[PDB]
């Protein structure tokens, strides 16, 4: 989930770490324009698995996602939606699972509506293309896969728990004098 | 000496008050002085001593508790102390608290005949209370003094 | 029949409506004065 | 006796009772409840039961053991498998 | 200075704080924040600080109405010269 | 052996066998099986719904074998032919009253299981 | 010193405080363990880590024991594994049958290891170890027969927490990890005591009996039922939500979350608003379509004058549903955005270092004294509770003035009355030489004191003093001057640049987007006409001449920012329930009906506005820092600076009740219940 | 005057409260006691300042707290017996108090106490957090309630309590002056010099010796409640044991363990109990006593 520190430095992967800056379109977006700029000025100029700011890409609509299969005449949503790229850690409740995970990057989809029939009551989506999680080795592949499909993308980026000294003779400490104030 | 927990008795209950006699104060007070100041947390052991002769050979609830708050200490420490040492009779025991070894000592000795004869004479089981508050047969580990087995103890302090 | 109660308890499993007040009410100013539904007895406030 | 009382809450382990055992007929689709309900404590002189739920293992439920030398005495204990319910015989 | 209150329903100044291009924005409401504050006591006048943003004045009238002067790489006299017509200018939009 | 309709089974005491460990849900490879839990009144650890869709159900067996106190058996009845579709939608009830009217037979196949390992 | 070690061969380099567990983990090799927790301290109970050195002929425990130079590990020997199944057949000798209805089948660390490591068949056919259950609660189910005697809860108890309760009574095996005493373990994060425990002995009862880990899709989330802001995991199947849990988060959540925001989701499943409402003259409610409700709102609004035109911000409202609404009445000419005037909160939202914690939530751990004003961390905040208990057993003085409340750790109550703010501002009270002598204090103030009515002038009595004590210091680089606020709402309308002093007095139209604290009758004209934009109808659904259900924290996809100043980005994890609409879709609607469209359509051009106004929110998950804390927080010349003599106090009751989601919850009316009585006390606990 | 059994023996356990469950030894009591007296001082408490209980008898640690405190720091205490709106606006009005203490969930007739102190005075309903109360009586400064809940106008007894700092305690506690009235009954004014005389008068009569538990059943309030309870332990290091609003089956049961206790008995307590279940429990009370 790491490669060696530049590794990689083809011209490919710079454009996949590299996030586009957004132009103005819509009669919104002009009117907002100097919000649009602001956001282009603020947001991180590239993505990296040792960032720590979070933001959120607009969907590329452009010729970089003409590798997208989910634009049909029967379906036309999937295509510019918007998914959450972060690391999914093994649940507090157990600390060593048979199957450990934080390993890997999930890509996901929010659910859409979800209701229960009244025949039986059992659970149906109103789509089922975010019942299944996405996975990906490596943040740079989760984003290159979001840029060829046309998806725009939230990325958070994992935390963990700080190296703290461990020593079982920490369970034995002198107070002190008892004279001492 | 049997339950790890507090037994739902009506004559133990939080309610039962306890209060240290003058002597046992002063006793407490030496005890303390013979500690370290700052760690009066190891006087727990001496005052459950002071509190079952100061009672009739069993510690209360309440007991334990006055302990722990004379000692600024945890009461479940105190729970944990006493139930983890079994000298410590958390519920009223008989006038003689008969102790018979049965290490492998004594039981070659003869111990199981010596049992047999208290149960015989004192017309209860081991380990059961007679029906009158008289007698309280156990059975306990090595006491010490094996090349003189078979052997007994009463109230801890007589072998 | 029945499906209506038990569509209402597969809802409800999830969420619940709220039972606004029907017809004639007591009002204080700009609110509608309602007994608390809440089975839960409210010890603190009784003693 | 109220349900929703404090006291009806700490014996019933913070669960709403139902007394008359009906309303699991609907919660629960059946009355096994009150079929269970109608069984009387079985009393057993060790300080330890062990249940099977039948007469040979793998005809009932897992093998479990139950603590009869409950902290108050003769207070009945239910098996988790099955609703029987077991207590120690004070003598 | 006096008449912000009854001309303008908002100030605010959103800008870089380790940033040349925004320095003399910076530098301006450090300095003058207190003065205008006491001049004109509830007027709004918020203050929004974020690495490499664009520095802008937003003069906020009447009925929505807003008006963002690009105030980059300009000089604490320039500054007060772009408030002072915001300031004016309220009475030609209402 | 044969697997023909699932029923639910009781306790000779009349309990239901059924804990809500979901075992046999995970383990139905054709996701035929819908259940949810709440505790009961008394404190049992029953379901609230059980049902099978025995037009989804492949007849493999499986939720029978990961069963652990036997309490959903694939009993020898397989003359179950249903004119409606929501007739195969079977629930708690219809499974309950399918053990109750065929535990006979299913206790004697049972038996002979059971003995057959010893 | 760095140090070379081998594992199973491989050359690998740590330093010399690393122990051989923490060198595995680092090195990528796992290690098995029941009673090890990062956080908790060293115990080598359980002996489940063992691992093989070459030249120690016993088993070293990974877990309690430090690298040595040379050492030679072989975690994958046949010696290491004969010793992982002798521990875990022990391990599982005597242990209950009971994982079909064990609650944490999916989630046994036990079943893992045993699977993983231990041997396939047990030997030990004999009576088991029986154990009477005990009660600690509505919050915790016990099942001891399972339990391990790991001490594990014993020492979160005695560690994280405060609360002395739990310990191992008895000897052998006969010994139980318990309350010897039969009482209910009430403490604010009993929830984190079914995390701790890893073999199901304690679990979660609210959720006993409910589910199953592997049929819950899991979300990551940021609490909203505490200003403090907590990293938190909802789990759902389906349209349901149940076991929400933390999440690590060091900065902010320290892996710990209280007993309301682990418990209080089970408000949103009851006493909903599902459909637009409008109530009659005799107050008969009725149903109506979206666009009925949105075009009489139009129409009063065109009808009402800007003049009496007012609004109430809620306790859950969002930045996005803020801006909204606020550019909806600056079209409309409406500036006033409070209509209460009991209680207004005296804070200018100018600069966010006036209004925000300037110290973040680890400045606890860098301050020497930490000096609270009519602040109850326990109650508001339990987690930033417990790090100011880890601060102050490290090294940290804690000084109180207001209400003695029950903390879990030591405190010096100075008074409760302003006469002491008075004394040390004046400079004649030996607290003032005392912060003098400390370096780097810090003061938490609460929001109650603020919205006192002399929140002015206790405000500018607090700069004067921070100014004068050096807690705005330049050479020590450091501005512990804090603010501990109560309504995310409050926040996010602060960030906006709301001011919460303007109040509407007499408002003929009332907006009450989703408040539901501390309206009475009186605030409200008896002949004004109110749009209440809610979620649930406890209150404020009574003052509504017409109701809008709006989404809750679950449901909508918005930014919060929490007491810190940290912007945190709230996800969607269920739609909102019937016909509710998101609150801000629900403002641009009614904009335009009225014929002031908003130019936003979307989220990302809601987000483009939120830029505009303040652009520091579109980064997420990241504190911005401020320069101008001094200018800010600097006491100015002539103010008011007069304090009224009455105590201050806490605004909290009822910890488990203090909003509508869990005053409609049954969890929290059963926790409330089960512990104000037991907690209730008007003395405080000299033994801590 | 109040401190002698610190300095003799300050472990001791002082008091009981059966009907609350916690027992207090002499410095947690005195620390208690102090933590009141200061918080009155902050306040602005002054000597011969009026404070009115009306507190019924499950607050028991609440009143003898309260009586100790006002005896620490000179403050008289009216006890008020009023189930109506308008004995308590008469006694109000009548004395002149500066403060009122009472019990909120307490029923009067079919309205609360709180809800009897709001009707009195509506100003309470309006007054703004943190404000000083502008009322009718024009004395009435200080309104505290011994509740879970919070009221507009009124404040917590914790909140009222301030426990002072070893090192960081600018308060100061005016000396005891045994002549100063400590409570006013009817319409006769005890003082604490004449209240010492009522505990040994009252010692000598029931031949109470030092190691005599005593219990208090009922209210107390009362002056010779105060003087056979906490005084009497407070001079001569006695164990008092406060039963509350308990009747006497549970009285008894409490009694059962003590021996050769001295008991107080309440004639509202008396006709509230229908009969002994046990009499056993009784059969080594010692002495009796009424009020
Ligand atoms: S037979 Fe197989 S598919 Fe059908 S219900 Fe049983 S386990 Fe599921
Ligand atoms: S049928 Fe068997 S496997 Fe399925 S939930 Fe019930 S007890 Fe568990
Ligand atoms: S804790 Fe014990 S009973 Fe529960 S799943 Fe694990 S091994 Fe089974
Ligand atoms: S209850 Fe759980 S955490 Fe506590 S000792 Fe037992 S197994 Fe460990
Ligand atoms: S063998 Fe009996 S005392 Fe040791
Ligand atoms: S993890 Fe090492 S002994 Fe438990
Ligand atoms: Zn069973």
């Amino acid at each position: 989930m790491l490669l060696p520190k530049n590794a990689i430095q083809s011209a490919r992967y710079f454009e996949i770490q590299k996030i586009p800056a957004k132009i103005a379109k819509t009669a919104n977006e002009k009117i907002l324009s100097v919000g649009v700029a602001q956001k282009n000025n603020i947001q991180p100029k590239t993505v990296t698995a040792q960032g720590q700011i979070g933001f959120v890409q607009h969907p590329q609509l452009d010729s970089s996602c003409q590798y997208t299969q989910f634009y049909t005449p029967q379906r036309r949503d999937i295509r510019g939606r918007v998914a959450r790229i972060y690391i999914q850690d093994t649940n507090h409740m157990h600390d060593t699972p048979q199957i450990p995970e934080g390993y890997k990057w999930t890509l996901e989809f929010e659910r859409q509506a979800q209701y229960k029939t009244p025949w039986m009551g059992w659970s149906f989506n109103g789509d089922t293309f975010s019942k299944r999680n996405h996975y990906f080795c490596t943040l740079e592949d989760a984003i290159s896969y979001c840029k060829q499909m046309g998806f725009g993308y939230e990325v958070s980026f994992p935390r963990s728990r700080y190296h703290t000294r461990k020593s079982y003779a920490d369970n034995m400490l002198w107070p002190g004098h008892d004279n001492a104030v | 000496s049997r339950l790890a927990a507090h037994r739902k008795n009506d004559d133990n209950s939080d309610s039962v008050p306890f209060e240290f006699t003058p002597e046992n104060y002063k006793e407490i007070e030496k005890i303390l002085a013979k500690y370290p100041l700052k760690q009066k947390r190891s006087a727990v052991m001496p005052l459950l001593y002071l509190v079952q002769e100061q009672n009739n050979n069993w510690v209360p609830l309440s007991a334990m508790k006055k302990i722990a708050k004379l000692l600024e200490m945890p009461e479940i420490d105190v729970y944990e102390v006493a139930t983890f040492y079994t000298m410590y009779n958390r519920e009223p025991v008989g006038k003689f608290h008969l102790q018979i070894c049965g290490t492998t000592p004594c039981q070659l000795c003869g111990s199981r005949e010596i049992t047999k004869a208290i149960e015989e004479y004192t017309q209860t089981k081991l380990g059961h209370t007679s029906a009158d508050g008289k007698w309280t047969l156990e059975e306990v580990e090595c006491l010490g003094a094996c090349s003189n087995a078979p052997m007994i103890q009463v109230n801890n302090k007589w072998v | 029949l029945n499906r209506m109660r038990f569509i209402t308890a597969q809802r409800d499993r999830s969420r619940a409506p709220w039972q606004s007040p029907k017809g004639e009410g007591v009002f204080q100013g700009k609110k509608l004065i309602v007994a608390s539904n809440s089975p839960f007895i409210d010890d603190m406030s009784i003693r | 006796l109220n349900p929703y009382s404090y006291e009806a809450l700490k014996e019933n382990h913070w669960l709403v009772s139902d007394s008359s055992k009906k309303n699991s007929e609907w919660t629960h689709k059946s009355n096994a409840e009150q079929l269970i309900a109608k069984v009387p404590i079985i009393y057993v002189d060790s300080n330890i039961v062990r249940c099977i739920g039948g007469t040979e293992i793998n005809a009932g439920h897992p093998q479990v053991y139950i603590q009869l030398d409950t902290r108050k005495h003769g207070t009945p204990q239910t098996c988790k498998y099955c609703g029987l319910r077991y207590a120690k015989k004070m003598d | 200075q006096k008449l912000i209150g009854t001309n303008l329903r908002e100030l605010r100044f959103v800008f870089c704080q380790n940033s040349q291009r925004s320095l003399g924005l910076r530098n301006y409401i450090a300095k003058n924040y207190w003065n205008l504050k006491n001049q004109n006591p509830n007027f709004p006048l918020i203050v929004r600080e974020c690495e490499e943003a664009d520095p802008y004045i937003i003069a906020r009238y009447q009925y929505g109405v807003e008006k963002k002067a690009f105030a980059a790489n300009n000089n604490e006299a320039e500054i007060e010269n772009i408030i002072k017509t915001l300031v004016e200018q309220s009475n030609k939009v209402n | 052996l044969f697997r023909g309709e699932h029923a639910l089974r009781r306790y000779p005491t009349g309990e239901e066998r059924c804990i809500a460990c979901k075992l046999c849900q995970s383990a139905c490879p054709a996701r035929a099986i819908t259940i949810e839990t709440e505790p009961r009144p008394d404190g049992s650890r029953r379901t609230v719904r059980y049902d099978i869709d025995m037009t989804k159900c492949i007849y493999c067996g499986f939720c029978q074998e990961a069963c652990p106190v036997d309490a959903i058996v694939e009993g020898p009845n397989y003359e179950q032919t249903a004119y409606l579709h929501e007739d195969l939608f079977y629930d708690k009830y219809k499974l309950l009253e399918n053990g109750d009217k065929w535990e006979p037979q299913i206790a004697r196949n049972i038996e002979y299981l059971i003995n057959q390992p010893l | 010193k760095q140090i070379e070690i081998f594992i199973d061969g491989k050359p690998a380099k740590v330093d010399d405080s690393y122990t051989i567990f923490q060198a595995c983990y680092e090195n990528g090799v796992i290690v098995p363990r029941f009673c090890y927790h990062e956080r908790l301290s060293v115990a080598g109970n359980c002996r489940m880590c063992l691992v093989e050195v070459e030249n120690v002929p016993k088993p070293v425990a990974a877990c309690a024991s430090q690298v040595v130079p040379g050492m030679k590990i072989k975690t994958k020997s046949e010696k290491t594994r004969i010793h992982r199944g002798n521990v875990m057949e022990f391990l599982l000798a005597n242990h209950p049958l009971d994982c079909p209805i064990c609650d944490q089948g999916g989630e046994c660390d036990l079943q893992d290891i045993s699977s993983v490591y231990g041997y396939g068949i047990s030997r030990y056919n004999e009576y088991k170890r029986a154990v009477e259950d005990k009660n600690y609660g509505p919050l915790v189910a016990t099942s001891m027969n399972r339990c391990i005697h790991c001490t594990r809860c014993v020492r979160f108890a005695t560690q994280i927490a405060g609360v002395e309760d739990l310990g191992k009574t008895g000897r052998g095996k006969a010994a139980e990890i318990g309350t010897y005493v039969e009482k209910t373990f009430n403490t604010e994060l009993s929830g984190n005591v079914v995390d701790v425990c890893p073999v199901g002995a304690l679990t979660n009862a609210p959720y006993a009996f409910t589910s199953r880990p592997w049929e819950l899709k899991s979300f990551y989330t940021s609490d909203v039922f505490d200003t403090l802001g907590s990293a938190i995991q909802v789990d759902t199947r389906g349209p349901e939500i149940m076991r929400v849990l933390p999440r690590i988060h060091e900065e902010i959540n320290e892996e710990w979350i209280s007993d309301k925001t682990r418990h209080a989701f089970d408000g949103l499943k009851r006493q909903r608003i599902n459909s637009p409402m409008k109530r009659s003259k005799d107050g008969n409610y009725e149903d109506i379509f979206w666009e009925e409700a949105i075009q009489t709102i139009s129409k009063k609004c065109l009808n009402t004058p800007s003049d009496q035109i007012g609004a109430i911000i809620g306790e859950f409202a969002d930045i996005e549903s803020i801006t909204a609404l606020k550019d909806f009445l600056n079209r409309l000419d409406v500036d006033n955005f409070e209509v209460r005037q009991h209680g207004n909160l005296k804070v200018s939202p100018d600069f966010r270092a006036n209004y925000l914690m300037n110290s973040k939530i680890t400045g606890v751990e860098d301050a020497d004294v930490l000096l609270l004003v009519g602040c109850n961390p326990r109650y508001e905040a339990p987690v930033l509770n417990a790090r100011i208990l880890k601060s102050t057993r490290k090294n940290l003085k804690v000084f109180n003035i207001g209400t003695n409340q029950d903390l879990n750790y030591k405190n010096v109550h100075l008074g409760n009355s302003t006469k002491v703010l008075k004394e040390i501002a004046d400079g004649t009270h030996p607290f003032a030489e005392r912060l003098k002598k400390a370096k780097l204090p810090m003061i938490m103030v609460g929001a109650s004191a603020l919205e006192r009515e002399d929140g002015a002038e206790l405000y500018n009595t607090l700069k004067v003093i921070s100014n004068k004590t050096g807690v705005i210091s330049e050479e020590k680089s450091w501005n512990g001057f804090n603010i501990l606020h109560k309504e995310m709402g409050r926040i996010n309308a602060l960030e906006l640049g709301i001011n919460p002093t303007s109040v509407n007095k007499n408002a003929k139209l009332v907006f009450i987007l989703g408040a539901d604290n501390n309206l009475r009758p009186e605030d409200i004209p008896a002949d004004a006409f109110v749009v209440y934009f809610g979620t649930h109808g406890d209150e404020g659904a009574y003052y509504a001449d017409i109701i809008l259900p709006t989404a809750a924290y679950t449901e909508k996809n918005a930014t919060w920012v929490n007491t810190e100043g940290r912007v945190q980005q709230g996800r969607l994890v269920v739609m909102p329930p019937g016909d509710a609409r998101e609150d801000w879709q629900i403002i641009r609607a009614l904009s335009e009906e009225a014929g002031v469209p908003l130019p936003y359509d979307s989220l990302e051009e809601l987000r483009y506005r939120v830029a505009e106004l303040a652009p520091h929110l579109l980064k997420y998950d990241y504190i911005e820092p401020t320069i101008f804390g001094k200018v800010a927080l600097s006491a100015q010349q002539g103010v008011k600076t007069t304090l009224s003599p009455t105590p201050i106090t806490d605004y909290i009751d009822n910890f488990y009740m203090t909003d509508a989601i869990s005053r409609a919850s049954v969890t929290m009316a059963k926790c409330s219940t089960a512990f104000n009585h037991e907690k209730f006390s008007n003395f405080k606990n000299l033994a801590k | 005057p109040l401190a002698a059994q610190l300095a003799i023996n300050g472990n001791r356990n002082a008091v009981r409260y059966e009907n609350q469950n916690r027992t207090w030894t002499f410095n947690e009591l005195d620390a208690h006691t102090n933590a009141f007296a200061y918080g009155l001082t902050e306040l602005g408490w002054k000597a011969g300042d009026k404070l009115l209980l009306w507190v019924e008898k499950n607050h028991t640690s609440e009143i003898t707290t309260a009586q100790v405190g006002a005896a620490k720091a000179g403050v008289t205490l009216v006890p008020i017996y009023a189930h109506s709106a308008e004995e308590l606006e008469k006694a109000l009005n009548d004395t002149k108090a500066k403060g009122l203490l009472l019990s909120p969930n307490s029923k009067a007739g079919n309205s609360k106490y709180i809800e009897v102190v709001n009707k009195v005075i509506p100003e309470l309903y309006n007054t703004g957090r943190g404000s000083t109360l502008k009322t009718k009586f024009a004395n009435l400064q200080h309104i505290i309630h011994t509740g879970f809940y919070t009221f507009p106008g009124t404040y917590k007894f914790r909140q009222i309590m301030v426990y002072a700092s070893k090192n960081f305690n600018t308060l100061t506690l005016p000396n005891v002056e045994l002549n100063a009235p400590l409570f006013i009954s009817g319409n006769q004014t005890y003082t604490l010099k004449d209240l010492i005389s009522k505990t040994e008068e009252n010692r000598k009569t029931s031949k109470l010796n030092d190691n005599t538990p005593v219990f208090v059943t009922g209210d107390s309030r009362s002056p010779l409640s105060f003087s056979l309870g906490i005084l009497n332990s407070l001079l001569h290091g006695n164990y008092s044991v406060y039963t509350g609003a308990q009747d006497l089956n549970e009285v008894g049961q409490t009694i059962r363990f003590y021996d050769n206790a001295l008991l107080l008995v309440d004639g509202d307590i008396v006709k509230a109990t229908q009969s002994l279940k046990h009499s056993e429990n009784f059969a080594k009370l010692g002495g009796v006593a009424a009020n």
